[PDB]
């Protein structure tokens, strides 16, 4: 099932699109692309430049095939989020020097009033329910499904005019906090949709943070015989999950009411829970392809394939974790001789001590991480958040770090932090694990040999 | 009321709840330990003869004890059994194992036990004069009475009935002071008291947060929170009503399986506290914290006295004593941990916004285009291009004051970083030195008392220098810059330029101190330095901000540790060396004192500079760089203190019996690791010298063998080495340490630690 | 007892440290960057981006020899110090044996460079000395040991002039009458510079190798020399330190000859005495090179004012390189000898006894480790030798294997060159080095440490 | 056992990153990337943006289990075998 989903190379399908849109310079002279936007004018150059060139291709207002093979479905939509003027608190000592203020994005601070030339739907707030959207969770904050949206056209000559009119009558003020672009393509040669979303966030402190998301989907599954084979395998997998559920339930009913101090029963229940969650997600995402039908009734509309891509991603994550744990369960049967038996016994008997030492190891790890966060957090760019500090420390363990950047931030307490971390991690902490492992291994081997 | 539609996080409530839960868990575990220890077993006492054969006729199974109703010890009578087991016409003469200790005062009581027939013999007392503390007397009434009637004495009137009752029950049901004063086998398990106290503190905080966050419009509508100065009017009547409204519900449980129904209450209370208490501004949060603290103090001093009116034996005793000492140490240390967490983590969203703001400011000033320069005359077009439009354009709505530009003359202009002497101090007129009427038109502008020492590359400056106001509007600024350009301002002497203005950002509430400085080693050469320090302008006059409370608590902890350690240090006198011990305590007190002193200095400097700026806005500079540096130093000291406390928390994990081997192994293997460290340092120094001497001799044609084995600090390749200004030591240390790591050479610690651990484990379970 | 011995050695160590520090900060390495960047990095003209670092043909070399060379040789701001020389080595037509299967179209063949195939006939117009053979003796030349071959000192040479107006004319004349035919196999350019702005010397050598398969391989080497004299007080201090170091090493070799005189029966069974003998021989060769260059640095100042004669100054650069490489290993060995002496406490006694009692076993396993290492290196040479450019020669294969052990892998061209048997080699090499083989050293050390501790404890 | 765990991690990496990284686009490429991870020759700027969760979890757990558990187990086996062999041959 899983490797049928991971079929022949769709990596090149994704790579062509990402290279076409992200890496194309916004214009002939400038070297700026979507991955390196730095201001609002860069975004306006990108919208009128590489975006229209990468969207609409030539051969009466016929369809555009992106690589002569990928068909642009319907029209793309552009949508923004705003905040209200005077939505913060400014000190009374400067209320004559500072006039306007816009807070960071929050659902309680977002603008909901018409602005500018209040004629169309780009200058009027539309609710999340009326837009059929949902929250996105960008890099800075979790944005809403509502906002000020505009539906573009099917040809270059009209989308260019629409964007030019949006740019003249200023559409991106200082209150803007995000901007989305969405579209989808088909590529009938294989049976696979692609859903693209381009997000640009404008933080309250200034700047631009671009992000992107390219997801391939298959919504017309039953076409070839291999698809029927995959459907049969799906049914077989559901039958296996039912059998495992009923077996574990009957074995937890009376016999061994505790049932949890084995680590194989725990693995079984983890696998069962992940599998039933995956089955439920699959059932409640495939049974709802009604957006595809709505699009097929009239193909001059915006295809709303965002929730489908989101749930596809969730299903992929659950399936990957389930495959990992099912493969890990293979250790239950490799006991065919004494060499594997003693190694498994060694691991089982050393887990109880390695957990006790790993508590201390992780306490010291977190102490170092929090010190790095508090000292270098505002300067290095690798310690901006606690999770980034943990990732940076794990990378330092590999030697994938740039000591120059962390030395420049603080000439003292930078070298001390780095040197002490490396020394104590490699000279002390990495060797107590070896001491415990070797002691337990020698003890169990000698005990078995003696007995 | 359903406030806070926003999804912001107030770390104060969650941090306090987490600390309280962890304290409850560890106290419950240690109290279960004490519970089973006490159940496994269940100086006033003398060691002399207690033979009282002056009477007879009371032959019966009798075994009673004594009650040392004195100070520091309140225990009742006990029981014992000898060989004869109190046979007929026999008086027992023995001693009891009572750990209660009395003093040299009239505080003694003895009980009697007459099961069956009434007593007829007269047992005066135990004949003892001076054995341990002489807390007994060989004289008593020795008069017969009714059954179970103990004769009173010293060394029914109500004025003597309830007075003695306030000594056996005063330390019995004093809920706060009862965990370490529990009499033997009291049916409360010594953990339901912990459960009830954690329940009530949780309720106190939760109710205070609910009142401050939800019910705050009925009485004081339109901004109930408006007071922060402590004048015995705020946060003093706040916790009292909460305690009054949640104390009867405490009495419902105090009078069972109430722990199972109370854990749900704890969970819902902390959930509500995290729900309503999340939208607290700094004043509201500190007011809530102080109200909860005042409620706890009032309950401990006002409500506790209200309801009270209505031989291995020495080894076990010292075990109990050290267990109580450990409990007291746990409570004080966890309070210190909570204080230091509140001192450190109060500006997390501030911290993230600070990073993003400094990055945005750097990219808007063309940091790459300013640092990567090699032509000293393109700076004027640079500033006329990317500095003046930045300052005066509509892009920068918040400015907070005009810029400034001060240069040092040094008065011995160099002939074309070395060859430097003193600095100029005199005044010069328009152009250069020309005093006609009074002082120079370009005055010295003497350095300020506070705020200096930029500490550049090859020099350390101060706040003095000939300043330039650069005007206010764009038109006059260009005239001033051309005036300075073609009027011999920077032409001749050119020590430094020191360009600095300010930055404000009302959306995130942070200021930023931006500094541009050029050092001129020789004429026709220049190097540039960029630093951007964002900070929050919190003032001392603002009231009772969280930094002030945390700092005063930290100072109290510092003085507490100082006196508690100096008490032992002075007893030992001299020769208190060869251990970490007192030196580690000095390090701890130094850190926890510097953290508070730097924070107070930062608050005072911020207040003074803000007042100075408010004096005249478009008139001066006000130099917030001192405030930024003090903020950074306080943050670093708080981080170091939290690091030390977390390391101590990791160390204190040894009390699990099977996990005590790691610390002992490290401590015992320390000398061998020190020897190997010395050997590794020697080898690394040799390697570093070899590497430098091989690499600093030519370009790309160094050699073939060495560069296949040559290890450098990660992030820097083999191309760009040997900086022609200073041979820095930290990169060399990195190279030595990483070459030591990569060639193995750090796994000999494994060789030593394996032997030490295997030796230690063989002496722990085998005997 | 050993207090004086330790003291003498410590005194000896501080002298070496001071000498190295004086040698470490000569402010020359900056100068060699900014002097090599003038020739090897400046485009030939304003139009093309080609430079000596990226030569690719013969026409661009002809452009370079009239242009980016003369532009940077007559104008940091170094000046000339004599007349430069250009020389070439070439092979002769008919040096091959063309197979009879295809000879109707292949008329001329030129072998790879070798002494047996070298051309000696006078080619072209016999006007000057560049169109006639001159032996190695007549040029006072030596071998070069280039990239694809080793080149002798003979060839067809021509000394240029001191004025660019005539150097350009004569190089254009050599270009007109075709001088670089198909048989040309190498070309050398040499000269000397002064750079009167800062007192510091340099000798240059530029090489272009013409393979038999077409193209060019440009190679270069820059080596400065110093004319240090009594200028500042720090120089006087360094000279005094050098003199006292010479006296100290004289005393040291006296004690060494005494040691070998009284204890001649057994002096090579210990590891430290070998360290002493290698240290003394490296010291004596280093001081010999130093006195040689000090004696011969005075000869060269005759060319500073005006002399139209090529100065032969390559041996000085060679011996400076050897002197630096000897000094580096000498100071490393001295620091290791310092590392010997720490045997004061019982802890250091245990550590030293452990390190001394496991020497033969570590040496024994070094043989197996290097057998496997060279087997893998040979496999890599035979698989990636023609494609990757990191495995083109056996010693380069060994160097790449050492770099891979230190985590400097590329794996891009390794997988591109051979999609199978390249990834296999990489994965197996990493697995066996990082998990199996390198842990045998640690196993030996661990067992020896345990044995030593047990022996002392029972003693 | 080492290779069972290694292949489980490679399969998870292929299923998660197999469409967007260029280092996990095929199973064999996934295996090669892992041996290269041990040498610290990775980006992590493309692993972390491909999947903000389950990407860092992958990297952290992989690094921890490679360096702190399995390498020490290999060394423990080697140490114990060498000691036993040397002792037994010496005593015999
Ligand atoms: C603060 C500022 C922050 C800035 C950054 C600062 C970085 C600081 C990072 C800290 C990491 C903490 C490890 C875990 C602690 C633990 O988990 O445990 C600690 C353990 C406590 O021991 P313990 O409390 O359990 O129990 C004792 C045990 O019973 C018997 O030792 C007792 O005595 P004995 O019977 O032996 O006579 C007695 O000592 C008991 O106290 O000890 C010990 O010292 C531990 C010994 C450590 C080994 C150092 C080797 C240096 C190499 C030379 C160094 C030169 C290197 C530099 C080169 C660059």
């Amino acid at each position: 099932l899983t490797y049928g989903m991971m079929s022949s190379n769709v990596y090149y399908y994704t790579r062509m699109m990402s290279q076409l849109f992200l890496d194309t310079p916004v214009s002939k002279t400038e070297k700026t692309n979507f991955k390196t936007l730095s201001s609002m004018e860069d975004f306006w150059k990108f919208t009128e430049g590489s975006l229209l060139d990468g969207l609409y291709w030539k051969m009466a207002d016929n369809r555009s095939f992106i690589f002569y093979e990928n068909l642009l479905l319907g029209v793309p939509r552009i949508r923004q989020l705003r905040v209200r003027n005077g939505s913060c608190s400014i000190p009374q000592d400067l209320r004559d020097e500072i006039k306007e203020c816009y807070d960071v994005y929050s659902v309680s601070s977002e603008d909901r009033a018409p602005f500018g030339p209040r004629n169309g739907t780009a200058w009027i707030y539309t609710s999340e329910k009326d837009l059929n959207g949902s929250s996105h969770w960008g890099i800075i904050a979790t944005y809403s499904g509502a906002g000020y949206y505009l539906d573009l056209s099917r040809t270059r000559e009209e989308t260019a005019a629409q964007v030019a009119s949006l740019k003249k009558n200023v559409w991106l003020d200082r209150g803007t906090r995000a901007t989305f672009i969405d579209f989808s393509v088909y590529n009938a040669n294989i049976n696979l949709f692609c859903v693209v979303r381009l997000l640009v966030e404008f933080p309250a402190t200034g700047g631009v943070i671009p992000s992107w998301q390219f997801q391939p989907l298959k919504l017309i599954r039953y076409v070839t015989t291999f698809d029927f084979f995959l459907a049969a395998c799906e049914i077989i997998f559901c039958f296996f999950i039912f059998y495992y559920v009923v077996e574990e339930i009957l074995e937890i009913r009376i016999h061994k009411l505790h049932y949890f101090r084995s680590f194989w029963n725990c693995l079984d229940v983890v696998i069962v829970v992940l599998s039933v969650v995956a089955i439920g997600i699959n059932i409640y995402r495939t049974s709802n392809v009604e957006v595809l039908l709505q699009f097929l009734e009239d193909q001059n509309t915006f295809p709303n394939f965002e929730h489908l891509a989101y749930w596809q991603i969730q299903f992929n994550n659950i399936a990957a974790v389930t495959v990992f744990f099912v493969w890990i369960k293979l250790f239950k049967f490799i006991n065919f001789n004494r060499t594997m038996s003693q190694l498994s016994t060694t691991m089982s008997r050393c887990a109880k001590d390695l957990f006790g030492f790993a508590i201390m190891f992780f306490i010291i790890f977190l102490a170092y991480a929090q010190l790095a966060y508090l000292v270098f957090g505002t300067q290095v760019d690798d310690f901006s958040t606690f999770q980034e500090c943990i990732f940076t420390q794990f990378r330092i363990i590999l030697g994938d770090i740039n000591f120059a950047e962390i030395e420049e931030a603080n000439r003292v307490l930078g070298p001390i932090y780095f040197t002490t971390f490396v020394f104590f991690m490699f000279f002390i902490l990495l060797n107590m694990f070896l001491a415990i492992i070797n002691d337990t291994y020698s003890e169990v081997k000698s005990d078995l040999a003696q007995q | 009321v359903f406030p806070e539609p926003t999804a912001d996080v107030n770390y104060i409530v969650m941090l306090t709840c987490a600390v309280c839960l962890v304290t409850y868990m560890v106290m419950a575990a240690i109290l279960h330990k004490l519970d089973q220890l006490d159940a496994s077993r269940g100086r006033f006492k003398y060691e002399i003869l207690v033979k009282t054969g002056w009477g007879r006729g009371s032959g019966t199974t009798a075994h009673v004890g004594i009650m040392l109703y004195g100070v520091d010890s309140r225990s009742g009578h006990r029981h014992l059994d000898g060989d004869r087991a109190f046979h007929r016409n026999s008086l027992d003469i023995f001693r009891i194992a009572t750990p209660h200790s009395l003093g040299s005062v009239w505080k003694i009581r003895v009980w009697h036990d007459n099961k069956g027939l009434s007593p007829a013999w007269f047992l005066q007392h135990v004949i003892v004069r001076d054995l341990q503390t002489a807390r007994s007397a060989f004289f008593l009434v020795n008069d017969w009475l009714s059954v179970e009637t103990e004769a009173n004495g010293g060394l029914l009137r109500f004025r003597r009935l309830l007075v003695a009752e306030l000594q056996r029950g005063f330390f019995d049901k004093h809920i706060w002071l009862s965990i370490w004063d529990r009499p033997p086998r009291s049916r409360f398990t010594r953990i339901q008291r912990a459960t009830c106290c954690v329940l009530l503190i949780c309720l106190f905080l939760g109710a205070n947060a609910v009142w401050y966050g939800a019910v705050g419009d009925s009485a004081y509508s339109t901004g109930h929170v408006s007071r922060l100065s402590p004048l015995s009017v705020d946060t003093v009547a706040v916790g009292l009503v909460s305690s009054v409204v949640v104390y009867p519900v405490y009495l419902a449980i105090l009078f069972s399986l109430a722990h199972g129904l109370s854990l749900l209450l704890v969970a819902v209370a902390v959930a509500v506290s995290g729900w309503v208490g999340a939208s607290f501004p700094p004043g509201v949060s500190v007011a809530w914290l102080l109200s909860s603290s005042a409620s706890f103090l009032a309950s401990f001093l006002g409500w506790e006295p209200l309801k009270v009116l209505l031989f291995l034996a020495k080894e076990e005793a010292r075990k109990v004593k050290r267990l109580h000492g450990m409990l007291r140490s746990l409570l004080v240390y966890m309070l210190f941990l909570l204080v230091t967490l509140l001192a450190s983590y109060g500006d997390a969203s501030c911290h993230g916004h600070a990073y993003r703001l400094q990055s945005a400011i750097k990219q808007e000033l063309h940091s790459r285009a300013f640092l990567a320069i090699t032509r000293s005359e393109e700076l004027w077009p640079w500033m006329a291009h990317v500095l003046l439009p930045y300052v005066h354009g509509n892009q920068s709505s918040p400015e907070l004051g005009p810029p400034r530009l001060r240069q040092v003359r040094l008065q011995e202009a160099l002939y074309p970083c070395s060859a430097a002497g003193g600095f100029s101090t005199s005044d010069y007129d328009v152009g250069w030195e020309s005093p006609h009427n009074g002082s120079g038109t370009w005055a010295y502008s003497a350095p300020d008392l506070l705020g200096a020492w930029s500490w550049g590359s090859c020099a350390v400056y101060d706040s003095g220098g000939y300043v330039q106001e650069l005007g206010l509007s764009l038109e006059e600024s260009r005239d001033r810059l051309r005036f300075l350009q073609l009027h011999n301002w920077l032409d001749n002497r050119s020590r430094a330029v020191f360009l600095e203005l300010t930055r404000y950002s009302p959306a995130v509430g942070l200021h930023a101190a931006v500094t541009l400085r050029l050092e001129f080693p020789a004429a026709g050469r220049a190097l540039a330095a960029l630093s951007v320090r964002p900070f929050a302008l919190r003032r001392l006059s603002a009231g009772l901000s969280l930094p002030l409370l945390t700092s005063v608590c930290l100072l109290l902890f510092a003085v507490h540790f100082a006196v508690a350690e100096a008490r032992t240090w002075h007893r030992e006198g001299r020769w208190r060396v060869l251990r970490l011990g007192a030196w580690a305590r000095w390090l701890l007190v130094a850190l926890t004192a510097a953290t508070a002193l730097v924070r107070l200095a930062q608050l005072g400097a911020a207040d003074r500079q803000w007042t100075r700026f408010v004096r005249g806005r478009p008139r001066r500079f006000t130099s917030f760089d001192q405030v930024a540096q003090l903020s950074s130093a306080a943050r670093g000291l708080a981080a170091s203190l939290l690091f030390l406390l977390l390391v101590k928390a990791a160390q204190q994990l040894r009390f699990v019996r099977q996990w005590s081997v790691f610390g002992k192994t490290l401590c015992r293997a320390l000398p061998e690791l020190l020897g190997v460290t010395l050997g590794l340092v020697v080898l690394g120094v040799a390697y570093a010298q070899l590497a430098i001497l091989l690499v600093s001799s030519c370009v790309d044609s160094l050699w073939s063998v060495a560069q296949a084995l040559l290890v450098l600090c990660p992030g820097t390749g083999l191309s760009t080495l040997c900086p022609a200004e200073s041979w820095h030591l930290s990169p060399l240390l990195c190279v030595g340490l990483w070459a030591l790591r990569l060639w193995g050479a750090l796994r000999l610690g494994a060789v030593i630690l394996r032997w030490r651990y295997h030796a230690l484990r063989g002496e722990l379970y085998r005997p | 007892s050993v207090l004086r011995e330790l003291v003498t050695y410590l005194l000896f160590l501080i002298v070496l440290c001071i000498l190295t520090y004086g040698m470490m900060s000569s402010n020359v390495y900056y100068y060699t960057r900014m002097m090599s960047q003038l020739f090897l990095d400046t485009p030939v003209s304003k139009t093309e981006k080609t430079n000596f670092k990226t030569l690719s043909s013969m026409e661009d070399f002809w452009k370079f020899t009239e242009g980016s060379l003369l532009d940077g040789l007559y104008w940091y701001e170094n000046l000339l110090l004599g007349v430069p020389r250009i020389r070439q080595l070439r092979v002769r037509n008919g040096s091959c044996s063309i197979p009879q299967d295809l000879r109707d179209e292949i008329k001329e063949c030129y072998d790879v460079y070798s002494v047996s195939s070298e051309d000696r006939a006078p080619f072209g117009p016999r006007n000057g000395t560049a169109w006639i053979y001159t032996s190695e003796k007549d040029l006072n030349g030596s071998s070069h040991w280039g990239i694809i071959a080793t080149y002798s000192g003979a060839g067809y040479y021509l000394d240029l002039s001191r004025t660019r107006e005539e150097t350009a004319a004569q190089v254009a004349s050599l270009k007109k009458n075709v001088w670089l035919d198909r048989g040309t196999r190498a070309t050398f350019i040499d000269f000397s510079v002064y750079n009167a702005n800062i007192n510091l010397f340099c000798v240059v050598r530029l090489l272009v190798e013409f393979p038999a398969t077409g193209g060019v391989i440009p190679s270069w080497q820059f080596q400065p020399l110093k004319l240090i004299r009594y200028v500042t007080t720090f120089d006087f201090f360094l000279a005094a330190c050098e003199i006292i170091f010479c006296f100290f090493i004289f005393y040291y070799v006296v004690e060494e000859i005494l040691e070998i005189r009284i204890h001649k029966l057994h002096y090579f069974r210990s590891f430290w005495n070998c360290l002493d003998v290698v240290i003394v021989v490296l010291s004596v060769v280093a001081i010999g090179i130093n006195i040689y260059r000090t004696s011969n640095v005075e000869v060269l100042l005759q060319f500073l004012e005006d002399q139209n004669t090529f100065p032969n100054f390559e041996h000085l650069a060679y011996w400076q390189i050897q002197f630096n490489n000897i000094a580096a290993v000498t100071v490393f060995f001295v620091w290791i000898k310092l590392f010997k002496f720490i045997n004061f406490n019982r802890t250091m006694s245990q550590l030293s006894t452990t390190m001394s009692r496991c020497a033969k076993d570590l040496f024994g396993f070094a043989i197996m480790f290097f057998i496997i290492f060279l087997a893998y290196a040979q496999l890599a040479y035979l698989v990636f030798g023609t494609q990757v450019d990191d495995f083109s020669t056996f010693q380069e294969c060994i160097f790449t294997q050492f770099r891979i052990i230190l985590g400097d892998i590329n794996f891009a061209e390794i997988e591109e060159a051979n999609r199978v048997l390249g990834p296999i080699y990489f994965t197996t090499f990493v697995f066996f080095m990082f998990f199996i083989l390198l842990n045998m050293f640690l196993a030996i050390i661990n067992d020896t440490y345990s044995e030593v501790k047990s022996d002392l404890a029972q003693q």
